């Protein structure tokens, strides 16, 4: 068998929310045994609910389990910006085995906006003595995620050697990028000026760096 | 405190086997069950296996009958779980966590209650060979952001510490970018006082299991 959630939910502060998990007699049915994991993109699950209704340490009592038939039910109240997480259910079978659900990519809304912090950096004296340069752009702390890159050499748009990650979520709910603008020795020093620019919803953020 | 620690990542070609350790402290192994699941990058949780340390008993799933072997020595407090007939399907996050309290009186070990979880182990499957990484400083641009850059490896993942694990505060470690030659590369930044640059000594410490490469990189300002 396989537990059903919901792909994703979408809550907002404030008001509550409630993620399903409809199992068969043969499992959620037959045993007070489910479960509620929380997970954050980076880390290990945490136990939030189990046994249906028990609490797990580090709990508040925003969360509460219950089931009815063959569906457990978590739900959320008092909803806040870290709970924006993925949940799964989790329940023992008949056949003495562990089943999950696929997960509920929750998602808090109502944030507030975020500007990327940028940072940027050019090739280290030793990647140049490596005979190779690569302009590393760090971008962090923004939301929502979506992001823009335009790398720029003095003053005209670069798309050869790019290669942007797509933004990630961190741990304080907020987002991550990176650029790395890869070029020759001879082409860092070519030129008079490097930038790497942030499109963030309208408005950008731009660094800069010079072989001199 | 109660802990879990697995193995380092591991990069197999398919029909390999793969063997993944879990070493407890802060309690005795044999007096919970050990469960393990496991992960698919960006995909959901699946639970392979419980086992009992003391009695040798597993359970797993069908699916994973004939493939999986738990065992457990408890005389150095460790659980173990080999994988065979390894396929690209494989390639997932494996965590090893403790399960309930083994007693004499009642049956715990299909419980799914895990609190503690293991740090987890990559373990990917693939043709392709192994590729260290080259570690290069981002010298220095009252706060100041210094760095290390992690270029050109396979597979992921690398682990970036500073200062031998003496600094913690201020580090950022940004996703790995999959670049176009099928190799990953990532940055460490560190934020630290200003002042504290010229006298403080700043190390990344740089570890890439799969290739068993382990590179410490002095982090210092520019000749200026």
């Amino acid at each position: 068998p396989v537990l059903t959630q919901p792909a994703s939910v979408s809550g907002s502060p404030g008001q509550s929310i409630t993620i399903s998990c409809t199992g068969s007699s043969s499992d959620v049915g037959s045993y007070n045994l489910v479960s509620w994991y929380q997970q954050h993109p980076g880390k290990a699950p945490k136990l939030m609910i189990y046994e249906v209704n028990k609490w797990a340490s580090g709990v508040s009592d925003r969360f509460a389990g219950s089931k009815s038939g063959n569906t457990a039910s978590l739900t959320i109240s008092r909803l806040q910006a870290e709970d924006e997480a993925n949940y799964f259910c989790s329940s023992s079978t008949n056949s003495a085995t562990v089943i999950f659900g696929g997960g509920t990519k929750l998602t808090v809304l109502g944030q507030p906006k975020g500007a990327p912090s940028v940072t940027l950096f050019p090739p280290s004296s030793e990647e140049l003595q490596a005979n190779k340069a690569t302009l590393v752009c760090l971008i962090s702390d923004f939301y929502p995620g979506a992001v823009t890159v335009a790398w720029k050499a003095d003053s005209s748009p670069v798309k050869a050697g790019v290669e942007t990650t797509t933004p990630s979520k961190q741990s304080n709910n907020k987002y991550a990028a990176s650029s790395y603008l890869s070029l020759t020795p001879e082409q860092w020093k070519s030129h008079r000026s490097y930038s790497c620019q942030v499109t963030h919803e309208g408005s950008t953020v731009e660094k800069t760096v010079a072989p001199t | 405190q109660v802990q879990l620690v697995q193995s380092g990542a591991e990069l197999k070609k398919p029909g390999a086997s793969v063997k993944v350790s879990c070493k407890a402290s802060g309690y005795t192994l044999s007096d919970y069950y050990v469960h393990w699941l496991r992960q698919a990058p960006g995909q959901g949780l699946e639970w392979v296996a419980w086992i009992n340390p003391t009695s040798g008993r597993t359970i797993s799933p069908r699916k994973f009958q004939g493939r999986v072997t738990m065992t457990t020595d408890t005389s150095m407090n460790v659980a173990y779980m080999e994988l065979r007939g390894l396929r690209s399907d494989d390639t997932a996050v494996y965590f090893c966590a403790r399960g309930g309290w083994i007693s004499l009186y009642v049956d715990y070990s299909y419980y799914p209650n895990f609190d503690s979880w293991g740090q987890g182990t990559l373990v990917s499957v693939s043709g392709a060979s192994t590729k260290g990484p080259s570690v290069f400083p981002l010298a220095p641009s009252g706060t100041a952001a210094l760095g290390c850059l992690v270029k050109d490896y396979f597979p992921e993942p690398v682990t970036v510490s500073w200062n031998s694990g003496a600094l913690t505060s201020g580090v950022h470690t940004f996703p790995a970018v999959l670049q176009s030659s099928g190799l990953y590369s990532l940055s460490s930044v560190v934020t630290v006082p200003s002042s504290s640059l010229g006298t403080q000594t700043y190390i990344c410490n740089v570890n890439h299991k799969p290739s068993n490469t382990k590179v410490d990189k002095r982090v210092e300002p520019k000749s200026c």
